[PDB]
DNA sequence: CTGGAGAATCCCGGTGCCGAGGCCGCTCAATTGGTCGTAGACAGCTCTAGCACCGCTTAAACGCACGTACGCGCTGTCCCCCGCGTTTTAACCGCCAAGGGGATTACTCCCTAGTCTCCAGGCACGTGTCAGATATATACA
DNA sequence: TGTATATATCTGACACGTGCCTGGAGACTAGGGAGTAATCCCCTTGGCGGTTAAAACGCGGGGGACAGCGCGTACGTGCGTTTAAGCGGTGCTAGAGCTGTCTACGACCAATTGAGCGGCCTCGGCACCGGGATTCTCCAG
């Protein structure tokens, strides 16, 4: 239930860098479904280059051919 | 010019339909793009497990990359086991 | 043909010259254009499906990239796979919003 | 009966946390998160836990991206109220939908 | 009534496949803008007609999210500020 | 001024195919504008290649390359 | 390295030894990556000294990824190359809208 | 990895300031996806151009291309000025 | 309302930690003295393609009446995100073994490009006829 | 006014049909690309075990998006008119393809060598921190 390990109030206060004054809590659980697909897409594809690799433990230079790969390409990993 | 092999398989598929040279031409232009997506990602996925050399698991995995869910699955059946009928000659 | 080595039809050593001339390995298996002759091929055989079955179910009887466009269009999976992508000819589907 | 007004204090925290840089959510239930969805596809997978640091980055990164994106799509629908129809259009604009 | 066979018109030219707008004086005006690099290429008129079919293909598609926008803020008259939400959003 | 060339009712024709009902004179201008920051992007990198291959004809498969470039795929002109 | 013979810093046999190292055509043209790196170290030297300048901003002598992220993001160049790209733990441009203000 | 090269070029520009290497990692990626990125532009456009070899007026082209403005008009000042003068020596 | 009690936050001055910075062999990665068939621009000019003048026409476009149909402002809503404060739970800090997995020893394997031919698969390069374009003739909302 | 339904001939487009040639395989080779056996160590897994900050939860508050009404417009339809785009017909005109052409240019071997690689102190920049100065401000006039 780590789904909801991303707390409401996190998600809340991830409006307060949103800057949202009235929140419907119904954004909450579809930002979940959201964060669901994003998240699922990128295990998704990155453990499939990890059983091209012959692999059974995940790096991230996984995630970094999937960001790349992803148009969201992030720094600071290799 | 891929007027050959998607004319053939229309006449192996619909008989009694005709086609248009513009749409021959998107035919033409579509297996190019493609084409290029599946060369582009594996030419990128060989080096990322220090390979040079172009081989079918890469090409798969590829697929698995590429297709969402069913069709992948359609395509990783119609495809390998046309490998393995490959493999049978 | 190769294609008769494996009971397909798309060319084996034409499109797998296009692997030794695309230019990306110096030595390349000859495995990778048998699985992707073989995918190109099914994947074509289901657009050609569309292709055929929806210019043909809309009595006509030749088919016109305005029925690739509906075609396309009425589909998820070739959405998602032409997506950024534009039909020459093909107009729009006939897509109303409920509000127009 | 120590109070404030009811409003202006979301508006400077609205300013902090905007105003700095750093995230919002916990790390272990991310992690088993990590493990809980990711035992769904193969089994005994062993994690670099900073590959989970780095996707937990670039997940509230995304976040922001969602949240400044559908926020200015709610600015522009004279709200500053979040609308399931802000995210959904907002992501078919994307072409996510 | 204003409008039903306008409709009508919506269905034809979304019915409809070939362009719309007086090919020579669209023509010139890739001349004419393009004068600021090389004045008189020449030119494949389908080409011209070409840029016609992708630039109004984006066209269409900013009447679509624009449409989306019209029904996200409950309208049917669209607004500069619609091209400002929609450009926006698609970064421009 | 070829941009009046772009007729007013051809925008009244695309608004329409786009389900438009009450079209401001606001619009006109503005597609104006927006599609000729298109253009001369289209222009622009597209006389890049053509004055990159030195060449005086400016063929289609040179905006092939360009809309290419631009992630707009088109079909039915290779 | 030929980069201080061509007046440079940034390695010649390294890329350009990538420049055949990396699959993209037969033949690799001498002048074209020392002209490259060059262009590497023209934006190199944007980037890192827009990034001493928002280093120095907040009176700080070691570049922390934050002016890094306010570096990219107040250039309209940078910003225009870099709209889809993220970079890590660089934060937020802080940006208040009117719907915030009375 | 660049960190030695973007450390010493740093200390050509601003010698009196430091850096993290958080933020030396998140530079030097960034050189290493553009060097992707000019790569792939130079591998396509050399393939429009159907040459086995990529000189300066296709990397010049490929900048001229991807870089916004005249700032890119004096990278191609300095680095027509670095290599041509490298060039006769 | 302007104008203050009290938080917000910057600041003024410790400290002490190890992060960046610098220091020390030592290559191994870059650089080059030399060969080696060659890849690409121009010489020359086409012929096709593409711009341009001549000369008639028309839905398109521009101009205009009108009567509309829609954008939005004023007031009213209640409920709902936020304010105050509270209470727990698992997040967090710090800790133990472990065998898995990545690396490291070459090992050891067949494979994947180079060459000539081949020769029919396949690609230049034309006609026809019929779906449809476009009438040709017919009944209804 | 828009729609549907047999009748008719004409067009050109794509299927068909002819002539030329090219494009990829068959066998053979060679040494090396890449799995593999072994296999080791250290590090990530999965927990213990003390800590406490997190987040949830309750209780209202006054005002947010929408709604009702309603004012007050800006434009779509129709219509006259002509007209420049359309058309089309030809004339004028040069631009990329083709053949060559002629030699430079990145492989190619090995030799060199010294810059960074791996690694180890280390100084003070900074990271909380105790405590104060100052502005902002929620609730008072």
């Amino acid at each position: 239930d780590n789904i909801q390990g991303i707390t409401k109030p996190a998600i809340r206060r991830l409006a307060r860098r949103g800057g949202v004054k009235r929140i419907s809590g119904l954004i909450y659980e579809e930002t979940r479904g959201v964060l669901k697909v994003f998240l699922e897409n990128v295990i998704r594809d990155a453990v499939t280059y990890t059983e091209h690799a012959k692999r059974k433990t995940v790096t991230a230079m996984d995630v970094v051919y999937a960001l790349k790969r992803q148009g969201r390409t992030l720094y600071g990993f290799g | 010019s891929y007027a050959i092999y998607v004319y053939k398989v229309l006449k192996q598929v619909h008989p009694d339909t005709g086609i248009s040279s513009k749409a021959m031409s998107i035919m033409n232009s579509f297996v190019n793009d493609v084409f290029e997506r599946i060369a582009g990602e594996a030419s990128r996925l060989a080096h990322y497990n220090k390979r040079s050399t172009i081989t079918s698991r890469e090409i798969q995995t590829a697929v698995r990359l590429l297709l969402p869910g069913e069709l992948a699955k359609h395509a990783v059946s119609e495809g390998t086991k046309a490998v393995t009928k490959y493999t049978s000659a | 043909t190769r294609s008769s080595r494996a009971g397909l039809q798309f060319p084996v050593g034409r499109v797998h010259r296009l692997l030794r001339k695309g230019n990306y390995a110096e030595r390349v298996g000859a495995g990778a254009p048998v699985y992707l002759a073989a995918v190109l091929e099914y994947l074509t055989a289901e657009i050609l499906e569309l292709a055929g079955n929806a210019a043909r179910d809309n009595k006509k009887t030749r088919i016109i990239p305005r029925h690739l466009q509906l075609a396309v269009r009425n589909d998820e999976e070739l959405n998602k796979l032409l997506g950024r992508v534009t039909i020459a000819q093909g107009g729009v589907l006939p897509n109303i919003q409920s509000v127009l | 009966p120590h109070r404030y007004r009811p409003g202006t204090v979301a508006l400077r925290e609205i300013r902090r946390y905007q105003k700095s840089t750093e995230l919002l959510i916990r790390k272990l239930p991310f992690q088993r998160l990590v493990r809980e969805i990711a035992q769904d596809f193969k089994t005994d997978l062993r994690f670099q836990s900073s590959a989970v640091m780095a996707l937990q980055e670039a997940s509230e990164a995304y976040l922001v991206a969602l949240f400044e994106d559908t926020n200015l799509c709610a600015i522009h629908a004279k709200r500053v109220t979040i609308m399931p129809k802000d995210i959904q259009l907002a992501r078919r604009i994307r072409g996510e939908r």
